[PDB]
């Protein structure tokens, strides 16, 4: 718990100094609420631009003209202006729908991985992961999965099963395992080596069908309770 | 100074040999990138590192210790 | 059979519009943004048309690549191993896909950022430490594993005791071996399997053709020749003429932007799938039914094919 205390605080921080001296994290939302200022400008824009009528005013062509002429030309203005709109709106709907799809990802995670503990694989991030904590950024949420990243490896001899009397005896849950001498059923994400015990093992078949079953003793708990 | 890509016409950087990760990228695999005095390199990327793993059907590899990293999505 | 990435293709808001015409330029000035509000979409698509294309394959930190001698417990992987012999190695079957699936006005087509024999690095890199390391390499470094006790964690993961396994092995090898054989005749006969990838490639195809012809059209102009209008006329009135071409080659242009804009994100959803599965399926195992295939899941190999990806559930 101790040494978990210090890598979990630890990493905390250094969420920090990513977001302190970074501008690279924040693109998402960043990009986000640059293309709708991005297609407004567009949409502003559009405006000033003749779109073939004599000029981009509305009542400068109407101090020129007489209407009905004019009344040709705002046209030109309005049905240039109007389809401008359209391709805005549009535009609209179609990223609207790109944000919609993501909100469902975090309404799901938001779910899944903070309310819940997320069993599928690289979801909620690199690793085996914890749980989660969510926090606000404008428009948009930024989740910090807590993750368990395994780290030191030890090559290990390993075997299938092991023959005890011709009895197959197969670990329940996790790996035997063995540094070379000594046989060890352990769990198979962190290494915790147990002397294999027939509380470890479940016996199943005989040995002669195993591939690459391995001799070995399979300790009785209850054999020594008894002598006495 | 010219190179010539399978994307296009690339000029003003220099071809390297090497392999590094990919930085600008650009097309077909040819990842620019500033790293060199210093010019504009062409390389193709390498994705990735290069690891092979040594496995035979006895071998098992078991974590003996842990981290835990704080990500951000 | 998923898609993953669509063809990434630019068009020249201008000279698809005015060909080798600057009359016809000035008058797409008047327009304004509408030139490049366009070069902003289309190319908002072909940014990530390589983001998809890089969830998807490269979830793996390094390129892993098999042992050199291959025992595995009985399982034949040569099909999916990839091919030493072809200079693009593409494990036996990925060359039969590419045999299935299969430069004019300013339309381009950009060359995807990956080349195939990237992707197949990837796609060998993930199939080759799925293999060995199991799920382990996508919660971090690769701990290799005898596959043989490997398949024995993914039949605790569907609920069937270990001991099934090992007794079951050699049957289970001939059901798997004999099994990869048919998605070899599967594939080989029917054209009608990959569909899907055949439809995007297709898609995008059809509607470039349907794009194009559109400059043969008269939209009211007298002429869909824009050097036409331009020589018998006088300027004043080609104002006009042009005016419709332009009208209508840019009104022609924003539906076919606005198409591929949708379907895009038909794609960009695909793709978040397919980056699903790769990441649930191909790396862990799956618990989510029906998911990763009918009937419970032990695992998933990769294979790539013309812009997509290919499960073996
Ligand atoms: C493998 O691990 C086991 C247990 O950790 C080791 O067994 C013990 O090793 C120590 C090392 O000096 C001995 O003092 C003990 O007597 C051993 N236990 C028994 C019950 O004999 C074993 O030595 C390790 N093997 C290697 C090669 O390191
Ligand atoms: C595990 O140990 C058993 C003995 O407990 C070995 O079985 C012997 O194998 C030899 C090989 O020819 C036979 O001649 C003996 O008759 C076997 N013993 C019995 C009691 O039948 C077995 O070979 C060992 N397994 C491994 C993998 O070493
Ligand atoms: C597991 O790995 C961690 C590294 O994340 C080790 O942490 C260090 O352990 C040393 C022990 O010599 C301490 O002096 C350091 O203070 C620890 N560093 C941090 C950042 O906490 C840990 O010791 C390892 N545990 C085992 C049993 O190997
Ligand atoms: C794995 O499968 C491949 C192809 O199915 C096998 O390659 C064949 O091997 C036989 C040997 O009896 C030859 O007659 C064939 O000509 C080979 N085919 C090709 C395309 O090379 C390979 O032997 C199998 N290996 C294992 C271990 O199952
Ligand atoms: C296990 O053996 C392989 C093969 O020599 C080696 O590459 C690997 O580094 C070994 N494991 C460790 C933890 O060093
Ligand atoms: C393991 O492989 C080695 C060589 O690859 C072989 O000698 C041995 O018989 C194999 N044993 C098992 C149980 O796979
Ligand atoms: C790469 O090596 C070749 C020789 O095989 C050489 O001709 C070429 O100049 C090298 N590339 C660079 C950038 O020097």
């Amino acid at each position: 718990q101790k040494l978990i205390a210090n890598q979990f605080n630890s990493a905390i921080g250094k969420i920090q100094d990513s977001l302190s001296s970074t501008a690279s994290a924040l693109g998402k939302l960043q990009d986000v609420v640059n293309q709708n200022a991005q297609a407004l400008n567009t949409l502003v824009k559009q405006l000033s631009s003749n779109f073939g009528a004599i000029s981009s005013v509305l009542n400068d062509i109407l101090s020129r003209l007489d209407p009905p002429e004019a009344e040709v030309q705002i046209d030109r203005l309005i049905t240039g202006r109007l389809q401008s709109l359209q391709t805005y709106v549009t535009q609209q709907l179609i990223r609207a729908a790109e944000i919609r799809a993501s909100a469902n990802l975090a309404a799901t995670k938001m779910s899944e991985c903070v309310l819940g503990q997320s069993k599928r694989v690289d979801f909620c991030g690199k690793g085996y992961h914890l749980m989660s904590f969510p926090q606000s950024a404008p428009h948009g949420v930024v989740f910090l999965h807590v993750t368990y990243v395994p780290a030191q490896e030890k090559n290990f001899t390993t075997a299938p099963a092991i023959c005890h009397d011709g009895k197959a005896h197969f670990p329940r849950e996790g790996v035997f395992v063995s540094n070379g001498t000594h046989w060890f059923v352990t769990q198979r994400n962190f290494y915790e080596p147990q002397i294999i015990t027939t509380d470890n093992t479940f016996v199943s078949g005989n040995c002669d069908v195993v591939i690459g079953i391995v001799n070995n003793t399979v300790y009785d708990p209850l054999q020594p309770e008894l002598d006495s | 100074n010219v190179f010539q890509t399978r994307a296009g016409c690339l000029i003003g950087a220099e071809h390297v040999n090497n392999s590094y990760e990919c930085d600008i990228p650009i097309g077909a695999g040819i990842c620019a990138s500033y790293q060199t005095s210093q010019s504009i390199i062409a390389y193709t990327m390498s994705l990735g590192a290069e690891n092979s793993v040594a496995y035979s059907n006895n071998s098992i590899a078991i974590p003996t210790n842990f981290t835990i990293s704080v990500t951000t999505e | 059979i998923l898609p993953v990435s669509m063809t990434k293709t630019s068009v020249d808001c201008t000279m698809y519009i005015c060909g080798d015409s600057t009359e016809c330029s000035n008058l797409l000035l008047q327009y304004g943004s509408f030139c490049t509000q366009l070069n902003r979409a289309l190319t908002g698509i072909a940014v990530e048309q390589d983001k998809n294309t890089q969830e998807v394959f490269a979830q793996v930190k390094q390129i892993y690549k098999t042992p050199p001698i291959k025992d595995f417990g009985g399982f034949n992987f040569s099909q999916i191993l990839p091919d030493p012999s072809k200079p693009s190695k593409r494990s036996f079957i990925e060359d039969l896909l590419f045999n299935k699936v299969t430069k004019f006005n300013g339309l381009t087509v950009l060359p995807p950022l990956l080349t195939d024999e990237m992707i197949a690095q990837y796609t060998s890199a993930l199939l080759a430490g799925t293999i060995t390391s199991g799920w382990t390499f996508g919660a971090g470094a690769a701990l290799q594993i005898p596959f043989a006790m490997q398949m024995a964690y993914r039949f605790n993961g569907i609920g069937v005791t270990q001991n099934v396994l090992y007794e079951n092995q050699k049957l289970i090898a001939n059901q798997f071996n004999s099994a990869i054989g048919k998605i070899q005749d599967s594939l080989s006969s029917t054209a009608s399997a990959l569909g899907k990838l055949q439809d995007v490639v297709n898609q995008n195809a059809q509607a470039l053709n349907t794009l194009v012809k559109q400059l043969s059209s008269n939209f009211g102009a007298i002429s869909s020749v824009l050097n036409d209008i331009l020589s018998r006329l006088d300027p004043p009135e080609a104002e006009v003429q042009i005016d419709r071409l332009i009208t209508g080659r840019l009104q022609s242009l924003q539906t076919y932007v606005t198409q591929q804009l949708i379907r895009a994100a038909e794609i960009r959803a695909s793709a978040n799938l397919a980056a699903t599965k790769m990441s649930e399926c191909v790396l862990g195992q799956s618990k989510r039914v029906d998911f990763c295939g009918k009937g419970y899941h032990l695992m998933s190999f990769p294979q790539s094919a013309p812009h997509g990806v290919v499960f073996l559930h």
